[PDB]
């Protein structure tokens, strides 16, 4: 549960300004067409409110190396049953009828429900994992509305930190993949934020 | 419903994918 030196080292740089925020913001060209990018804030998706579907989007910026950590605000109280945070290549589905948690559902994406402490991938053929892992098995922890993810794509891992504290390594596994940042959200209009912060080449 | 929706509103991704 400690950071890796290379992720302490990004952590500490200043984070990028907008402009190169809005390069990795969310694409309005690469979602379900039940959420949209807000014209006036375009870091900040906005879903319908749609009943009995499941949508997400992935952000404008598939990662293929380096070291890359972005932010997510995600206001508790626009959760709902299935707030979803992750990855997911380029093939992942940005869709489902009914409620459910869509990223990690299948072998494109790669997720960790908030509200349910447990991490999917392929989840309609592999069991959850509890995370953070030190988590005892009834034991609540609670997300806060803003958290970092950080994905290595030289190590090939997804890792949280929440208020400050590496939560370790989710998902291993990822070398040699395009991945993008994702959500998927059940909750008529939720709107998420997610601000690129930094990015490290590797060496 | 339990997620702040309804079922006023088109499922618009559902159409798409139709």
């Amino acid at each position: 549960y400690c950071k890796p030196t290379r992720l302490d080292l990004l952590l500490d740089m200043p984070p990028v300004s907008y402009d190169v925020q809005l390069l990795h913001s969310w694409n309005n060209n690469d979602r379900s067409l039940n959420v949209f990018v807000k014209e006036d804030d375009k870091l900040i998706f906005h879903r319908h409110p749609v009943a009995q579907s499941t949508d997400a989007i992935r952000g404008k910026v598939g990662y293929t190396r380096g070291l890359h950590v972005w932010q997510i605000t995600w206001a508790m109280r626009q959760r709902g049953t299935h707030a979803v945070v992750g990855v997911a290549t380029a093939d992942a589905p940005l869709h489902s009828v009914g409620y459910t948690t869509l990223v990690g559902n299948n072998h494109e994406s790669w997720g960790w429900d908030l509200g349910r402490n447990r991490l999917y991938h392929d989840g309609k053929n592999q069991p959850s994992k509890t995370y953070p892992a030190f988590l005892e098995p009834d034991e609540t922890f609670i997300v806060p509305d803003s958290f970092l993810v950080a994905l290595d794509m030289d190590d090939g891992t997804l890792s949280f930190i929440v208020d400050g504290q590496y939560m370790g390594v989710a998902f291993r596994g990822l070398k040699g993949k395009k991945l993008y940042p994702v959500v998927s959200a059940v909750w008529g209009h939720c709107e998420i934020r997610m601000r690129y912060l930094n990015g490290l080449d590797p060496e | 419903d339990i997620n702040n929706n309804n079922n006023i509103v088109e499922d618009v991704e559902r159409k798409r994918e139709f």
